[PDB]
């Protein structure tokens, strides 16, 4: 029993999106589906439901006239369409299963899709520049890391020394710069005594541009 | 619309202790027809979908451990964890499914631990980056608790505003601390007109604010 | 009047 959704979609400002929700392990027609969206770091917002059997829908008033919800039982999929996208539509779109239609009693949402991360942006796919955060000429423990700058879209993954170094690692959530590109830092704390001795490499992976960068971080 | 409000926004609890989240609805969600509250609680971990814990005010879903229980009727509900476990750190949401629109509130639950001062580090821009016309200065606050910290940037002792951005890890699984990264972005031309680059930190664990700084030219 | 709250009401 599950709901399958694609990981991510990137759309342009002013464009339309179509987010699918493919049902598994039960009869598509017998349950209501709901769409619930979550902007980065914020709450859950209910958008609407659809009874896939009949195509009858109900939307929250604030989404009336820019959304539709449709169903194609031949592929066991239901779709959220929304027009006039803006930066405020950047969010994860979850589909969820509610009420069993033959009985029609209002029900909580027992099964959720993993969600589709929708980014509204006119930026182009770009691999990151990786800059060293050199350990300072003082210290006990030293801090060093990697600055992963100017990539689009999310996500990037970071590892240290090909996964051998995990203790004292902090990979931060990315921030969106006014340029429309993302930036994040990965740092680790290491013994000062090991700086002249031990090699430190951050392994960066940005799947969308197929970019891998290994950056050696040494004292300056 | 039925407006849902959770109390508190943020809850810190020691492992093994009782945690309780409150929700209030602006109208009753108790149906006269069956005497049922059309009220649910959801758990959401960082990067995952919500998970239904409790429906009908108090009915646990299959596999939800019995340390979780729900209570209330009409407009006033609690979610209670009898004994907080590490796996229970999450954001908890209420929802009414009494009438459309089927509204949510929002509530953040963390492990409480002793106050820990941040270790502070500052990183000048790399030569690599300067060659491309931009200068990022990074300030790192490592392994502090609680989560609230203030980073202030200063450039030749002038207070910076609007030209930095920060982000904060999830609670560390081994020591229950947070870390924080702040980036100050200038043009290389602007970076090269100043001497003193300073990261100033204010935190409950510190007796006074901690500053780390460098002179441009290393 | 319904014994239950009905989604399509
Ligand atoms: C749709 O769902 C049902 C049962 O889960 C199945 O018999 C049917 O083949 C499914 N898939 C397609 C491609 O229709
Ligand atoms: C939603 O899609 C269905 C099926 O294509 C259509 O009949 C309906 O009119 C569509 N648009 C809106 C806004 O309802
Ligand atoms: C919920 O919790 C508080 C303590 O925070 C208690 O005094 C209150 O009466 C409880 N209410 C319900 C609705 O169970």
């Amino acid at each position: 029993v599950q709901l399958v959704q694609p990981g991510a979609e990137v759309m342009q400002p002013g464009a339309s999106m179509k987010v699918p929700c493919e049902t598994s392990g039960y009869i598509f027609n017998d349950y209501y589906l709901h769409w619930v969206r979550q902007a980065p770091g914020l709450g859950l917002e209910w958008m609407g439901w659809i009874a896939p059997k009949t195509g009858v829908t109900k939307f929250a008033q604030k989404f009336q006239g820019r959304v539709n919800m449709t169903a194609d039982s031949s592929v066991n999929t239901s779709y959220l369409e929304m027009t006039g996208l803006t930066f405020d539509d950047t969010a994860v779109y979850f589909c969820a299963r509610g009420t069993y239609l033959p009985v029609d009693e209002s029900a909580a949402f027992d099964v959720w899709g993993l969600g589709t991360d929708v980014t509204v942006s006119s930026a182009s796919t770009k691999g990151p520049s990786v800059f060293p955060l050199a350990p300072s000429s003082k210290s006990g423990t030293a801090a060093l890391g990697c600055l992963v700058k100017d990539y689009f879209p999310e996500p990037v993954t970071v590892s240290w020394n090909s996964g051998a170094l995990t203790s004292g690692v902090h990979t931060f959530p990315a921030v969106l710069q006014s340029s429309g590109l993302f930036s994040l830092s990965s740092v680790v704390t290491v013994p000062s005594s090991s700086l002249g001795t031990q090699t430190y490499i951050c392994n960066v992976n940005h799947k969308p541009s197929n970019t891998k960068v290994d950056k050696r971080v040494e004292p300056k | 619309d039925i407006e849902m409000t959770q109390y508190p926004d943020s809850l810190a609890v020691f492992l093994g202790e009782r945690a309780t989240v409150n929700c209030k609805s602006s109208q009753s969600v108790l149906h006269w027809g069956n005497d049922k509250n059309y009220f649910a609680w959801y758990q959401q971990k960082r990067g995952q979908a919500p998970k239904l814990l409790i429906s009908s005010s108090s009915a646990r879903e299959s596999g939800v451990p019995d340390r979780f229980s729900g209570s209330g009727s009409g407009t006033d509900f609690n979610l209670t964890i009898s004994s907080l476990q590490a796996e229970d750190v999450a954001v908890y949401f209420c929802q009414q499914y009494y009438e459309a629109p089927y509204t949510f509130g929002q509530g953040t639950r963390l492990e409480i631990k002793t106050v820990a001062a941040p270790s502070v580090f500052i990183f000048p821009p790399s030569d690599e980056q300067l060659k491309s016309g931009t200068a990022s200065v990074v300030c790192l606050l490592n392994n502090f608790y609680p989560r609230e910290a203030k980073v202030q940037w200063k450039v030749d002792n002038a207070l910076q505003s609007g030209n930095s951005q920060e982000s904060v890890t999830e609670q560390d699984s081994k020591d229950s601390t947070y870390s924080l990264s702040s980036t100050l972005t200038l043009s290389k031309a602007d970076y090269e007109k100043h001497k003193v680059y300073a990261c100033e930190v204010t935190h409950q664990g510190l007796s006074s604010p901690v500053t780390k700084s460098f002179n441009r030219g290393c | 009047s319904s014994a239950v709250r009905l989604r399509s009401s």
